[PDB]
């Protein structure tokens, strides 16, 4: 019943809790299949529940490494990226000056535009009735718009929705008080389509099988278009990489600094995920490398995480003989997503996966704020490695 | 002060720190003369002449081997070799003069504090928590059968088969011609190596599998080449690794890996044979094929006495067993008194390694 291996003891989950996730159920299903096909464990950082229908719609592009401004998780701008970061999630409000500069530079540099925020009736009804993120609408005297209120946890701010018709669609344009005067709300839009972008799917980590470890796992620093052209042989490049060698803008938008710290395996798996989601030509959800190689990682912002595992983990002794199944110890939803809620549970999850032959990539930044440094090379050693050393030291007399 | 572990493979070098459960660096054993080593030599293929310093498990080019070791220390591990004791691996049956030269280079060129030279197969057995058993180690340039009793290899019973992954990729390139496909270049060899690693498997019954592939497309697989052209692979999926059991497929008059394992056990004392048969360990990348342990179990069962208990141990990380073994060995406190120190080298010379 209990998972026991050396000093690691896990009790079977008593009463299974249901965790509300922002990732659409259909994307969870795709990732559960990618995990099985590729024989990898894929972890994705949180996505706010209210972003669900925006991602499900498949109408929006999402933010990459050139849009560092945070998305909002409250108000009528929930799921979008406000130009005024005081309307973004708590982490952006904590460093308002830095995140406002991010928002402005992304637009001023051409990697984004300042767009107006339009919401449909379905979205308004969802924010009012489903998530209770917006208070019921009321016609405000003179203004002509529908007043609604929203809280960020500390203060309640009023918002006003004006009925408009864009592309012949009837929508509600979001307005707010800027110096006591009505002003159109601005969100960060895509530099090509001009449409508001949503949050991305940030890979937390990718655990590959030990038998698959090789030169493709070397995490490499981003190279400039010139540094990369000098390092490669043109004839050996596929049509995809030959196009990047022939077009600097194409390399800089799909490769180089835009990926961050990545390995060749991850660049490929990022393509597989994007292709399996049906998200290509500007609408990709995965834009860069995993949080395990992110030097600016914020551990507090990494949970709840959704992990996708190969199907054998779900079998009667998927974690090993007498070790049980992953669902016994971790919350697995209907789509096969293992929901990891905190760093301690992530540490336990990684140890089980390491014991089942899947390799972790540890970020020292994951230990920030922890009572103990769980994510270190020594603490995460494979129990097969530790057990064989105990056996060999005993046999050889060392 | 951590000890270093360096597995000098005929195709790949695996390097890291003792006490770790995996190497930090895995790169190809190649030098591209203008010099480039590992990944950079492979990446700049078009402007370089590539050389493998470890032909068939034995170091043949010491100038190129120093470049590999330098690249390992300074570029890969980012360490000062003069600060870390270093465990190096060697192929079974490595000449005394060869390990003396690698000991001379470790101390005189890199100035290591201490160094130890371990047999690759022995380290693989240690990585499985064992000190007794027979190891089948099949890498890129050589295959070995090494019987071990209480931590020690039995040199008289060691078998060497000059046939490993590299030959299987060349054979796969050869038999792919029989479908109209042409793979002849070094770059094309790498595409075929990838096809081999992804789609090959060992058939339990070769003749019945050949007959099944001859009468249906059920065993066929598709593979997308870098340029997007999709090819179809059929019986080559199992005919390629079949060479390990039938070396006559590539013109070799040598016995297969199942015969050499049996022949190795038979050259050992009767009293330990039961312990070798029950602790057959597979290591190396060329033992990674699906079905190789079941096929080996069956082939050894047909050769061994009827009541002999046969066990094939093929760990999932068997591609790294040699490295893991070295890390386990060099991380043991009671091994810290087996390192050949720089003091002992200055006094005795390269002969100290024996
Ligand atoms: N190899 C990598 C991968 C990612 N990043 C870092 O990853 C972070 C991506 O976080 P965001 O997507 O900008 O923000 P979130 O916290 O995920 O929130 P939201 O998308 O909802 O705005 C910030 C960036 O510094 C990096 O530097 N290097
Ligand atoms: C990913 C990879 C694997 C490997 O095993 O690589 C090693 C080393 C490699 C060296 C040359 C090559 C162009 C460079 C890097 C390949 C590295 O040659 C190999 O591919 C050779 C030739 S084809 C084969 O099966 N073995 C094996
Ligand atoms: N999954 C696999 N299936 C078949 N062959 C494999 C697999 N993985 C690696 N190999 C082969 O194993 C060889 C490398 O293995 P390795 O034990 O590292 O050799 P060495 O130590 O001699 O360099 C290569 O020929 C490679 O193609
Ligand atoms: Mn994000
Ligand atoms: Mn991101
Ligand atoms: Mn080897």
């Amino acid at each position: 019943k209990t998972y026991q291996s050396r000093d690691l003891v896990l009790e079977p989950i008593q009463h299974p809790k249901s965790i509300e996730l922002g990732m659409p159920e259909v994307d969870q299903s795709v990732l559960a299949e990618v995990a099985e096909r590729e024989n990898v464990i894929i972890g994705v950082r949180p996505v706010d529940e209210k972003s669900k229908s925006l991602i499900a719609s498949k109408m929006y592009s999402s933010k990459g490494l050139f849009v560092k401004a945070k998305s909002s998780d409250w108000g009528p701008m929930s799921g979008f990226i406000p130009v005024d970061q005081s309307f973004a999630k708590a982490s952006a409000r904590r460093d308002l000056e830095k995140f406002n500069e991010y928002a402005e530079q992304s637009i001023l540099s051409g990697n984004a535009v300042s767009a107006n925020l339009y919401l449909n009736q379905v979205r308004i009804e969802e924010l009012v009735s489903k998530y209770e993120s917006l208070t019921p609408l009321e016609l405000d005297v003179d203004s002509g718009m529908y007043k609604t209120t929203a809280t960020n946890g500390d203060q309640t701010i009023p918002f006003f929705l004006n009925k408009v018709t864009v592309d012949d669609k009837e929508l509600w344009q979001v307005h707010y008080l800027r110096e006591g005067e009505l002003a159109p709300f601005k969100v960060i839009g895509d530099p090509v389509s001009k449409q508001p972008m949503t949050a991305d799917y940030d890979l937390l980590t990718v655990m590959y099988t030990y038998g698959d470890l090789g030169p493709q796992d070397k995490v490499k620093q981003p190279l400039t278009w010139e540094q990369w052209k000098e390092s490669v042989t043109y004839e050996d490049l596929s049509p995809k990489y030959k196009a990047r060698y022939d077009n600097q803008a194409l390399y800089e938008k799909q490769d180089g600094a835009s990926l961050g710290m990545v390995s060749d395996r991850l660049k490929e798996l990022k393509d597989v995920i994007n292709t399996s989601l049906g998200r290509t030509d500007g609408l990709e959800m995965v834009h860069h490398g995993a949080d395990d190689a992110n030097p600016y990682a914020v551990m507090a912002d990494n949970f709840p995480a959704t992990f996708f595992v190969p199907k054998h983990f779900f079998d009667d002794d998927g974690l090993g003989e007498g070790k049980g199944s992953i669902q016994t110890y971790f919350n697995v939803n209907e789509q096969g997503a293992v929901v990891i809620q905190n760093p301690q549970e992530f540490s336990n999850f990684q140890q089980v996966a390491i014991n089942a032959s899947y390799r972790a990539s540890l970020n020292d930044k994951w230990n920030s704020g922890l009572d103990s440094p769980l994510f270190t090379t020594k603490r995460k050693l494979s129990h097969d490695y530790l057990d064989a050393r105990d056996e060999v030291a005993k046999k050889l007399g060392l | 002060t951590t000890a270093l572990v360096c597995d000098n493979g005929s195709g790949l070098v695996k390097a890291g720190f003792a006490g770790d459960d995996a190497p930090r660096a895995v790169f190809p054993s190649i030098v591209g003369r203008p010099s480039y080593v590992g990944d950079e030599a492979q990446s700049k293929r078009g402007i370089l002449t590539l050389k493998y310093p470890i032909e068939h498990g034995i170091i043949t080019n010491w100038d190129d081997m120093e470049k590999i070791w330098h690249h390992t220390f300074y570029n890969e591990l980012r360490v000062a070799p003069e600060e870390h004791p270093t465990l190096l691996t060697e192929a079974p049956l490595n000449p005394k003069a060869n390990r003396e030269k690698m000991t001379q280079i470790m101390f005189e060129t890199f100035n290591v504090p201490a160094m130890y030279v371990a047999i690759q197969a022995v380290l693989s057995l240690y990585a499985s928590g064992r000190t007794t058993g027979i190891v089948l180690d099949s890498g890129d340039g050589v295959t070995h059968n090494v019987p071990i009793y209480e931590g020690y290899a039995l040199p008289h019973a060691i078998m060497r088969l000059d046939l490993a992954g590299r030959d299987l990729t060349d054979y796969l390139m050869k038999i792919l011609t029989e479908r109209g496909y042409s793979f002849v270049t070094t770059a094309e060899r790498e595409i075929v190596r990838d096809i081999k690693e992804k789609l090959c498997y060992v058939a339990l019954d070769f003749e019945n599998e050949m007959a099944t592939a001859a009468s249906s497309s059920s065993l066929e697989k598709s593979y997308e080449l870098p340029d997007g052209q999709v090819i179809t692979i059929g019986n080559e999926r199992f005919r390629c690794p079949e060479t390990l059991f039938q070396p006559s497929f590539i013109g070799m008059e040598s016995a297969g890996i199942h015969e050499t394992t049996y022949n190795s056990i038979m050259k050992c004392d009767i009293d330990i044979r039961k312990d070798l048969y029950a602790n057959n360990v597979m290591s190396g990348g060329t033992t990674m094929y699906p079905g190789i342990a079941d096929r080996m179990q069956k082939e050894i069962t047909a050769l061994a006495p009827s009541t002999m208990k046969i066990k094939i141990i093929a760990p999932p990380e068997r591609k790294y067993s040699v490295w893991i073994g070295g890390s386990i060995l060099a991380s043991l406190s009671t091994f810290q008194q087996m390192w050949i120190t720089k003091q002992e080298y200055d006094e005795a010379g390269p002969s100290i390694v024996h």
